[PDB]
């Protein structure tokens, strides 16, 4: 009987993971403001 | 003189007794109680 109760959302590894995604998601948000500020002018 | 009831067979028994010939078939089983309940519990912060 080798079994285990599965993992619900406890998953700090894969939820950071995610959470680093979102940050990087963050920063190209500046880069490209940036980016178009220097574009329009 | 006689013995009805529900009396199993087994050699056992048969050494001394005489036995008819067998009137309802059955064999053993395992009773144990049926339980329901459900596992609701904090259902918004167990996933949480």
């Amino acid at each position: 009987e080798k079994n285990e109760v599965m993992s619900s959302q406890l998953d700090i590894d894969n939820m950071a993971g995610v959470f680093y995604m979102l940050g990087a998601a963050m920063a190209l948000s500046l880069i490209t403001f940036i980016c178009e500020h220097l574009f329009y002018w | 003189d006689m013995i009805v009831a529900p009396l199993t067979i087994n050699n056992e028994r048969a050494q001394y007794i005489e036995f008819s010939k067998p009137f309802k078939y059955q064999g053993l089983t395992i009773l144990v109680k049926k339980e329901i309940p459900r596992s609701t519990l904090d259902s918004f912060m167990q996933p949480f």
